[PDB]
């Protein structure tokens, strides 16, 4: 179990991390977050009281490093920082646990929805699509444009997902026009899983990532990215039997956590309708359809 | 965006442009079977590919081998349309190409974008436009090339025979669509309009007859008044 410590809660804030969310109170005697499960990428976002504009927040994971939260007075935001220092960090750590001054991570033991949620989602990965080599966490909030969206501004501060276009060369055969267009299975197989990903883990990494930052931040290009990468893989003919099975998962849970308010929002009514009714996977998606119909129907 | 009643003009400038008008490419008969059941025969078809300005027709044949052996017709023959229209693209000379595709039917427009990924600065766009083209197998010299083909063929017309000569383009562009818009809601009576003098005859090098500026004027009045007519019996006003 590892803890991010917090240096003080100068501005009262939302504090999320990962699926869970606590209120602190401008000074209140907050030093951080203890027992984090060891074995996922977490992440920890923010909320300002006084500015519920710029959701933004940290991807780490414990066995990177010792990271903790320090806020800084001119740029407005609480940061995430390296502790090099072991000694100091273990020092600072059992300081703040034994005054009690930090919340636990609040894991019910039944309650598999992290582990869920993140199945395949590396932080490796995460620093990839992220692109700030010298730091091992990496920040998002609810503004960060896409690669793709950038080139329908400033490039240090994009989310470098896949470039998914279903009206492009990449996807599109010269010869194949009318079958690749109407099923996507070269551009799935050939493409995007032999070519890019190199294996359906890394594609589902990427789809999970994108989905998380939608719904921790209401970010825009990644709820775009997440709805690409389903459409891909519904809109193909030919999709291996495990990679089918895996995204009914991967989607139910994502159904799962979604606050019930904002599907409104974080769903798109074409591609959900396209994908469970039309696609080529209509049918593929048992856990997904159920949970969509009992808990959305009137997007349906 | 879309071409409408508000940006006509533009149809008669100096971009190069195309309608391009599917709905001709699958046609068919509908049968009884001996077992009492439906079925289709196809008959040849035609792309009505149209360059507004000069009256240029590329009127690319479609015979029914061509859908030998194939499901889904009418979603290939979307496909088949953008296949033929690209194809001809990339037959003509550069400085020939379009600037812009109009298609006359909105399900054209994803088949068209993507068999001419490769001419990313070619606008494909849809029409707000009713256009008539679909009567073009009603002018008997483009209905007789398509039922005598025995191979798929490219035909060139200029569906405006001399008319530039004395009119401008807006007003030949007119001048067509009054004729087919007739000869789309009653055929009989248009074509009965356009022949009943045998005096006025048709060149051979040409598709209609070879009216003085007087005789299009009473011609043009006469299917004014047959859709008018048709109009009031259609919706009983």
């Amino acid at each position: 179990m590892n803890t991010v410590p917090f240096t003080s809660a100068p501005i009262e804030v939302t504090i999320g991390i990962d699926q869970y969310s606590f209120n602190v109170k401008e000074n209140q005697p907050f030093h951080g977050i203890k027992d984090i499960p060891i074995g996922h990428v977490h992440v920890i976002h923010f909320q300002h009281a006084d500015n519920s504009s710029m959701r933004y927040g940290y991807w780490f994971d414990c066995r990177m490093g010792n990271f903790y939260i320090q806020y800084d007075p001119k740029d407005g935001l609480y940061k995430m920082m390296e502790e090099r220092d072991g000694a100091k960090f273990e020092n600072i750590v059992h300081n703040f646990k034994e005054r009690q001054m930090m919340v636990s991570y609040p894991k019910i033991d039944e309650d598999d929805t992290w582990y869920n949620l993140t199945e395949f989602v590396q932080m490796d990965k995460i620093r990839k699509i992220v692109r700030k080599d010298e730091n091992q966490f990496s920040y998002v909030d609810s503004s960060m444009t896409t690669v793709q969206e950038n080139e329908l501004s400033d490039p240090a501060h994009s989310l470098n997902y896949t470039v998914i276009n279903f009206k492009s060369r990449e996807a599109i055969r010269p010869g194949h026009e009318m079958e690749d267009f109407l099923d996507k299975s070269y551009y799935l197989n050939t493409v995007m899983l032999q070519g890019i990903f190199k294996n359906s883990s890394n594609y589902f990494g990427e789809l999970q990532f994108a989905f998380l930052n939608a719904m921790f931040f209401g970010n825009y290009g990644s709820s775009l990215q997440w709805h690409a990468m389903i459409e891909l893989i519904c809109s193909s003919a030919t999709v291996p039997k495990h990679m089918l099975d895996k995204l009914d998962e991967i989607l139910y849970y994502q159904i799962k956590t979604l606050p019930e308010q904002y599907s409104d929002i974080l769903l798109n009514e074409r591609v959900w309708n396209i994908c469970l009714y039309s696609s080529f996977q209509k049918n593929s998606l048992h856990n997904t359809e159920k949970i969509m119909e009992n808990k959305y129907p009137e997007l349906l | 965006g879309a071409m409408n009643s508000s940006n006509y003009a533009e149809l008669f400038n100096n971009d190069i442009k195309l309608f391009v008008d599917d709905t001709n490419v699958y046609r068919v008969t509908v049968h009884k079977t001996f077992e009492g059941n439906v079925a289709t025969k196809a008959i040849n078809g035609c792309i009505f590919t149209l360059n507004p300005k000069t009256g240029h027709l590329f009127l690319k044949i479609i015979h029914t081998s061509v859908w030998a052996g194939q499901k889904r017709l009418s979603q290939l023959a979307k496909w088949k349309t953008a296949e033929e229209v690209s194809a001809l693209v990339r037959s003509l000379p550069k400085e020939e190409q379009p600037k812009q595709i109009i298609v006359t039917r909105k399900a054209m427009l994803d088949p068209l974008e993507v068999h001419m990924l490769d001419f990313p600065n070619i606008a494909i766009r849809p029409t707000e436009l009713r256009l008539p083209f679909s009567a073009a197998m009603s002018i008997d010299k483009l209905s007789d090339v398509v039922m005598k083909a025995t191979e798929p063929q490219m035909v060139l017309f200029n569906i405006y025979d001399d008319w530039l000569d004395r009119i401008s383009s807006y007003t030949a562009f007119s001048r067509l669509t009054l004729l087919l818009r007739a000869l789309k809601t009653n055929e009989e009576s248009a074509k009965m309009i356009l022949l009943s003098d045998p005096t006025i005859t048709i060149k051979s090098y040409h598709l209609w007859p070879s009216f003085t500026d007087e005789q299009w004027i009473t011609i043009e009045s006469q299917m004014r008044d047959l859709i008018l007519t048709e109009y009031g019996r259609k919706y009983n006003v």
